[PDB]
DNA sequence: CGCCGCGTCAGACTCGTAGGATTATACGACCTTGCTTAGGATAATATTAAGAAATTAATATTTCT
DNA sequence: AGAAATATTAATTTCTTAATATTATCCTAAGCAAGGTCGTATAATGTGTGCAGTCTGACGCGGCG
């Protein structure tokens, strides 16, 4: 969270790996726009990503999974 | 002293003012063997490219900065291809094997 | 844009054609009253583009519009000025010349190619001798010089029938001439028949020379220049400076001088000059050439009109002050700031002040982009006017981008990882840095000046990687001991001692509370006092099975400040934690149970809340330091006087001849040591407790409360050391050379010093102090040759499924058991399955993480010995796996994959040394302890007098316990009495060998005559015969003390009975014969026999001095570096029965034969080495054959890999642990890992025969050869170690190799090869600014790897 | 076999940082070059008709309101 | 009368061509100061770096017996 990432890191068992998947989700809610699925709560994107990941709602798999399928709509609505 | 942006040295093409806004706070070399203990290998990129010497890269993220946009388009050094220009000219043939 | 790896090759002439963009024509830079660049000059736009964006020089096409045209008026290409930085050009030279580099390197590339002595070469290209290119006749050969005198007659005779000629033309003939497979193959084929061990190397360098010839695709002829390039002017400027004169780059002016000649040459050679003159000349263009491409190496270097010398083209790329070590690897950097720092004690651990000003200044463009944002300012333009003019909003807009945005603080020098921690910024009105007092200790910061660097990161996933890897309450645990480096430090801790200590009858004695919270109210209430015994009720909780806390509550018997501090300690830890005096070491105990118990969130809580507390008592306290509060002991000058009328009589004792010079020093400075320690007694008996407290009426003398006995007893400031120099006498100094002067300092800070004392005193505080200026570079140096070995190791696997690595058991140097097991063991993984004293009984499936519980079970059971896998073992080939190396000691857990523990190491061994660089009798065996006794590497016989008779000399006594767990190991002497033997139930106190301090002796295992043969008188000794009982004055001494004549003389001593013939040792037919060791005196003549187990020869010894042994930082960088120990212990290289030969031609020959192998095997051993094996005797491999300093390459050749790596651990660590800093052993196995790393090769079928290889290679080689490809074909190897400097050179990555040491060399050597490197080291990534492949860019670079598989 | 004495080359790291290397120096005379006057012929090029017609913005009915 | 819709003069853009006068390229001839080379006939015929303070330790390596 803000202070100490240690949930995180339980959450997905590497600290590189960790910031990696954080850094992927905290663009995804700054340059991409979507919204967070925690509360704001006045914070950074970063920290709102940090804070996802430590309940679970984001892990890399979650994101590969809501972009395709995300991707493959769109490619449904080009026909 | 604090510095966000000035003046750039010639040859190298690397912080050094000293007038008003002095040259940015030098990196050494222990410092980069601390990132690389720590792991941080984004850090120690952007304090190497778009910090430093990337040019392109340097104003881009000065752009993208200013959009609101962190985010980082490292290109290659100039102290490198200046490295490769000075090997060059002792008549060694020094090139990039490209994909 | 992406590339993948660097080729170097060497430049072909067409090839410097095809970058050139023009030839430069004139030594003309640029007009004098234009200052526009000249046509074909060094800076002409021609060839290396416009001055300005899009504008030829005439101005004919001057805008965007008309790019890309060549302007016909002027030649200029209208373009980006940028291309005048990326643009050469070319010198046409008229005359062929050599590269200096590949000429005078220390290993000539021409002359090795040739096979010519450098003289020669030199002789001919300095014009001064001809040499046969090619001669159809017979008599005269290819290469052969021919003197100027010579070459008129050999013209005379045949003349156009050979070819010689004068310089480079000459060389490039010869070069140009040869041919590579004929010389391949015949230097092959004749290498083998005459294979003399110099020929033999020496054909292998022109061998390996010439298959790198012929596979890079270079040729020989390239190696003398004809065109030469010429670099692009922005990189050498010529630019105006304010005052109007130029600075100009000192190419410019070297580059002058070779157009300068070159034109003159290409004069002479149209005006037909007499040839003396053109031969001048061309040496002048040869001279020029090489000052401008290295003007150092050329023998005069060219200096300009400063006179100080020109910096050519080689100092540029080369040294500290080059490009690699200055602008490549480490920059000057953008949003970075600096400033002084102070203490921030409100701040919490993830906290750091920072200024106002520097926050603005620092964050900028963010400032920029989020008052666009907010609409505050819709233009940029008057966005910097609004920041600039500083308004309301900006403030506001400020502490909103600051949020949440984490701010690297550096401080150097950068010693370890904790040196540059992302802390999280607090805006404060000043101009100086706000720094959490705890986080100092990480940066050896304190506030008398020092200076923080602080660093923005930009980007998100810096942001990212500063917020989770480097955040300051990530790093609470050091990386190279496990150690919490939170350490409450100073003020701190004299608060918590000060708050948890006790007192005999203070105000509240004896009541009970309810509990800590109304002791605190009680305590402010000032009914009672801080510390005052005291009964309160405390509810503590125990983490139980299944991490569950229980409450148990009870009546304590506490003081009131424990139970005060009880209020901020964590739920999980006891109150013992607590109910004590809480010095240093009790409250980083107590940091570490929180750690480990509870985990790091707990901590980082805790250690605030001990700070804040701590400060808090510390000033409710009122701790001062007055000059009353050094006492004085009142019985000092006694003991001066004392001392003083001992010295008297001494000298009086000196006066009347008793006593000698040296003898009187001794004495003299063994009495004032003697004083001194009295007085420190004294001293430290009426501080530490002189306190006298009333009780019930009566006195109750307790510890005392003297503020500066508490600042000493606590750990807080200060030591016994220093208190003594404070109120005892400050002892003796010692003069600029090391000699004890003869008086002492008997006086102290308290009374002050004397005129003489205090001059004394100088002398140590300079030596100290210029001691520890010129310490830091040293261990900086050493830092980096570690790190630069160290680099490229990452941890790459989780599992190389590997068999048993090292053994590991506690070190125990007799009675001091130096290290333990638990601290040995603790966090590596089992190397296999470990069993407990019932045996067959397991705890690991053949590899379990040794944590603290499992440290706790296995120190229930009274196991000593563990075998835990090593880093030195790995079987993963381009790094380690995460297993073989174990704990990662910062994080507390299994090492995640991918981190760089070889900077780790690096860094850990190195970060110690700037800070702790650096009687004597030995009576007997006095163990220390009750426990049974067991012998090691001795095989003797009972004697005739009741004991054990001593073999050898590696008698190694191991006491033992009733629990089965080594205590002690001694080493008796060969021919030491020794009074018990094996298997007894001895208790301690007791001497169980037997030999004055001043006797090494060695022993007749039975009675034995003497009979004077081989101790001849005359050669070796002088008679002086004296009674039948078997008395003289004979000395016999080891062949390193033994004069020159007695060549025929073996200083020993035949051991007969008194039938006359040789009686025997009890167990062998080997006539008993010691050959009696060095320093020994022996008074048996002829017609004496005496007992069996009476001594011959003892060896007197009284290790004076007590300062023999290296240490300190030399010996560690000795031991790193790998090199020769002076006079070697000499080992037994085969196992087998050795004999003698040969006798004193100046060195004896010792002939090893095995009972079956290698019989004829013998070796050459100086007349300076006594052979603690005899004549002939059968000896095992790796063996003591001499005695002294071990060479480790013998070490690991002939004892295993695990020995040598044991060896190397052991000595480092003795080095250190003997300074108080502890390194776990980790980093010392993977640095002797990256020593390990080539080998020799020894059989054939897939490589040549030995040259060196990668380990790796030959690994993996021998997994795909070995395997079903074929059954042998394969090829074995010799383990090699290799020093760090050599090993970090010996890289297979020309630009690592080439950025730290040896520059010109290595360069030469790659370009020589035809190399190329792939990028895959730290180094390598972080010169070309890539993503190294270690932490976070590791799941980048491995996508790169699979993409390479991929095509 | 075992030295042994020649060069030889990089020696850890962050901050600012004034003054800096003399000597002793010919006149014409073409010849060319690199930049300046200069002198009208056109060539843009800014303005002026012009009118005419077209709204188009006012003027003045006159019809509602 | 107070707007509330209508017909008239009347003030006014808008093109358009021609036009009409001004004005500004242009371009080549020529000119002048600046920059480059040659030519000098009493006799004259070999050297300055003007030193350099043993760093330095291995270490390569070429010898070197």
């Amino acid at each position: 969270a803000r202070v100490t990432v240690q949930d995180a890191v339980e959450k997905i068992g590497n600290r590189f790996d960790l910031v990696l998947v954080a850094a992927r989700r905290a663009r995804q809610m700054q340059v991409g726009g979507k919204d967070p699925l925690v509360p704001e709560e006045n914070d950074k994107t970063t920290v709102i990503a940090l804070r996802e990941i430590e309940e679970g709602l984001i892990n890399n798999q979650i994101l590969d999974v809501r972009e395709r399928q995300e991707q493959q709509e769109q490619e449904a609505a080009e026909l | 002293h604090a510095r966000s942006t000035g003046s750039y040295s010639l040859v190298t093409q690397q912080p050094l003012g000293g007038k008003a806004q002095f040259g940015g706070q030098r990196f050494g070399e222990m410092e980069v063997w601390a990132l690389e203990a720590y792991g941080a290998a984004y850090t120690l990129q952007e304090m190497l490219t778009v910090k430093s010497d990337d040019v392109n890269g340097r104003t881009k993220m000065y752009k993208n900065i200013v959009d609101g946009n962190h985010q980082m388009e490292p290109g290659m050094p100039e102290s490198f291809n200046v490295l490769l220009k000075e090997i060059r000219s002792l008549g060694i043939n020094i090139e990039l094997e490209d994909e | 844009e992406e590339f993948d790896a660097i080729k170097i090759a060497l430049a072909s002439p067409d090839m410097i054609r095809s970058w050139s963009f023009g030839e430069v024509k004139k030594p003309e830079t640029i007009n004098y009253r234009t200052f526009k660049p000249e046509r074909d000059g060094l800076f002409c736009a021609r060839i290396f583009g416009p001055v300005k964006d899009y504008e030829c020089l005439c101005g004919k096409y001057k805008r965007l519009k008309h790019r890309g045209v060549i302007c016909e008026k002027c030649g200029v290409e209208v373009t980006q000025t940028k291309v005048r930085r990326e643009r050469m050009g070319h010198i046409e030279l008229a005359s062929p010349t050599a590269h200096i580099w590949f000429l005078k390197s220390l290993p000539s590339r021409i002359g090795l190619l040739l096979d010519m002595p450098l003289r020669d070469i030199e002789r001919v290209l300095y014009f001064e001798s001809y040499v046969v290119i090619e001669g159809g006749m017979t008599n005269l050969e290819r290469q052969q010089i021919l003197t100027e005198e010579q070459y008129l007659d050999a013209l005379e005779e045949f003349g156009d029938e050979f070819d010689a000629k004068m310089g480079a033309e000459a060389i490039q003939a010869l070069l140009k001439s040869m041919d590579l497979e004929q010389e391949c193959e015949q230097l092959r084929e004749e290498l083998n028949e005459t294979n003399s061990e110099t020929k033999r190397k020496k054909l292998t360098k022109r061998i390996k020379l010439l298959e790198a010839f012929v596979q890079s695709g270079n040729k020989p002829e390239w190696m003398i220049l004809t065109v030469l390039p010429v670099l692009p002017p922005d990189l050498r400027p010529l630019v105006p400076l304010d005052g109007g004169r130029f600075a100009t780059s000192d190419l410019n002016d070297l580059y002058r001088r070779v157009i300068n000649r070159n034109n003159r040459l290409k004069r002479l050679l149209d005006l037909a000059a007499p040839d003396i003159i053109v031969r001048n000349e061309k040496r002048m263009l040869q001279e020029a050439v090489d000052a401008l491409l290295d003007n150092g190496r050329r023998g005069r270097a060219i200096t300009g009109s400063n006179k100080r010398p020109l910096k050519s083209l080689a100092d540029m790329i080369k040294g500290k002050q080059g490009r690699f070590r200055q602008n490549l690897l480490g920059k000057r950097v953008d949003y970075s700031g600096r400033s002084v720092i102070t203490v921030g004690p409100y701040l919490r651990l993830h906290q750091c002040g920072l200024p106002k000003k520097m926050a603005l200044e620092l964050f900028k463009p963010f400032i920029y982009g989020k008052l666009e944002l907010r609409g505050l300012a819709t233009t940029i333009k008057a966005a910097k006017k609004m920041v600039e003019r500083e308004e309301a909003v900006v403030w506001d807009i400020l502490d909103e981008v600051i949020r949440e945005h984490p701010v690297l603080l550096n401080r150097a020098p950068t010693l370890h990882r904790l040196g540059i921690q992302a802390f999280e910024p607090v805006l404060i009105e000043g101009k100086a840095i706000q720094l959490h007092p705890l986080v100092c200790a990480a940066y050896n910061a304190d506030f008398d000046g020092d200076q923080m660097a602080v660093h923005v990161p930009l980007t998100l996933e810096a942001q990212l990687e500063a917020r989770a890897l480097m955040m300051s309450t990530n790093n609470i645990l050091s990386p190279a001991n496990g150690e919490p480096i939170i350490v409450p430090s100073q003020d701190v801790v004299l608060g918590l001692y000060y708050m948890t200590r006790d007192c005999v009858n203070a105000k509240g004695e004896g009541m009970v509370l309810t509990g800590p919270k109304e002791a605190e109210r009680l305590y402010r209430s000032g009914l009672a006092s801080l510390h005052a015994r005291v009964k309160v009720r405390i509810t503590e909780y125990e983490k139980d099975a299944n991490g569950e806390l229980v409450a148990k509550t009870s009546l304590k018997d506490t003081t009131v400040g424990r139970a005060i501090l009880w209020m901020i300690v964590p739920k999980g830890l006891p109150y013992s934690i607590v109910n004590q005096a809480l010095g240093k070491k009790a409250i980083s105990k107590m940091l570490n149970t929180c750690y480990r118990i509870l985990g790091l969130k707990p901590t980082v809580i805790f250690a605030d809340q001990i700070m804040y507390t701590g400060f808090a008592y510390a000033a409710r306290s009122g701790a001062s330091v007055g000059i009353d509060d050094m006492v004085i002991p009142e019985k000092k000058h006694e003991i001066i006087s004392e001392a003083e009328a001992e010295v008297a009589e001494i000298q009086e004792q000196f006066q009347s001849g008793l006593v000698t010079a040296g003898e009187r020093y001794n004495k003299v400075i063994d009495i004032w040591a003697a004083a001194n320690d009295r007085v420190s007694k004294a001293m430290m008996d009426n501080l530490q407790t002189e306190t006298v407290i009333n009780r019930d009426g009566q006195e109750e003398k307790q510890v005392s409360f003297n503020s500066i006995y508490m600042m000493a007893d606590s750990g807080a400031r200060g030591s016994a050391a220093q208190i003594r120099q404070l109120a005892g006498m400050r002892g003796l100094m010692a003069k600029p050379d090391g000699s004890i002067i003869e008086t002492p300092i008997t006086a102290n800070f308290r009374e002050g010093l004397n005129v003489l004392q205090y001059f004394i005193s100088t002398h140590g505080a300079r030596k100290g102090l210029a001691d520890t200026a010129l310490k830091t570079a040293n261990s900086g140096y050493l830092t980096r040759r570690l790190v630069d070995v160290a680099q490229d190791l990452v941890v790459t696997e989780d599992d190389c499924g590997t068999h048993e690595g090292i053994m590991m058991t506690p070190v125990i140097e007799g009675g001091d058991v130096k290290e333990p097991l638990r601290d040995r063991v603790l966090g590596r993984v089992t190397a296999e399955d470990v069993l407990k004293p019932g045996t067959a009984d397991i705890l690991v499936p053949r590899n379990t993480l040794l944590h603290e519980q499992w440290c706790d079970l296995l120190e229930e059971n009274s196991v000593d010995a563990v075998k835990v896998r090593s880093v030195v073992s790995c079987d993963t080939d381009f790094g380690v796996c995460a297993h073989c190396y174990g704990r990662d000691l910062a994080r507390g857990h299994i090492i995640n994959k991918g981190e760089a523990i070889g900077v780790i190491a690096a860094q850990s061994i190195g970060e110690p040394g700037t800070q702790l660089t650096m009687a004597a009798a030995e009576s007997s065996i006095q163990v220390k302890n009750k426990g049974s006794i067991k012998l090691s590497n001795v095989k003797s016989v009972v004697n005739s007098s009741g004991k054990l008779v001593i073999t050898s000399r590696n008698t190694e006594l191991k006491l033992i316990d009733e629990f089965g767990r080594t205590k002690e190991s001694y080493k008796v002497p060969y021919g030491a009495v020794l009074a018990k033997g094996d298997g007894e139930q001895v208790a301690g106190g007791e001497t169980v060998a037997n030999w004055d301090p001043h006797t090494m002796p060695v022993i007749t295992e039975v009675s034995g005559f003497v009979r004077f043969t081989d101790m001849i008188d005359g050669q070796t000794i002088t008679r002086q015969t004296d009674e039948l009982t078997g008395l003289s004055s004979l000395v016999v001494l080891d062949s390193a003390e033994r004069t020159a004549g007695g060549k025929d003389l073996r200083p020993a001593l035949k051991i007969v009975d008194a039938q006359g013939n040789d009686v025997l040792i009890p167990g062998t037919d080997m006539p008993a014969q010691y050959f009696l060791p060095g320093k020994a005196i022996v008074q048996l003549e002829d017609g004496v026999q005496i007992s069996s187990g009476d001594t011959l020869a003892r060896i007197p010894q009284e290790s004076g001095g007590t300062k023999d042994i290296t240490g300190g930082l030399p010996r560690v960088a000795d031991l790193f570096e790998a090199r020769r120990p002076k006079e070697p212990a000499i080992l037994a290289e085969i196992s087998g029965i050795v004999s003698f030969g040969k006798e004193t031609k100046g060195k004896r020959r010792l002939v090893i034969t095995p009972v079956d192998g290698s019989d004829p095997y013998e070796e050459m051993i100086p007349k300076w080495r006594q052979l603690n094996v005899f004549e002939g005797e059968r000896v095992e491999r790796g063996d003591v054959i001499s005695d002294g300093p071990e060479a480790p390459h013998d070490i690991l050749r002939l004892r295993g890999v695990h020995a040598v790596t044991r060896y190397i651990v052991n000595e480092v660590q003795d080095v250190y642990r003997l300074q108080g800093v502890k390194i776990n052993d980790k980093h010392i196995e993977v640095i002797v890992r990256q020593m390990l790393r080539k080998a020799t090769i020894v059989n054939a079928g897939s490589s040549d025969f030995l040259e060196g290889e990668q380990v790796e290679y030959s690994r993996v080689k021998i997994a795909n050869r070995e395997l079903e490809a074929n059954g042998k074909v394969g090829a074995t190897y010799s383990r090699d170690l290799l020093g760090i400097t050599k090993a970090s050179l010996a890289t297979e990555s020309f630009i690592s190799a080439a950025s730290f040491q040896e520059t010109t060399r290595v360069l030469t050597e790659a370009a020589v090869a035809g190399k190329r490197d792939e990028l895959r080291g730290l180094k390598e990534n972080v010169i070309v600014g890539r993503l190294i492949p270690a932490g976070t860019g590791y799941a980048y670079h491995q996508d790169r790897m699979r993409r390479r598989a991929a095509g």
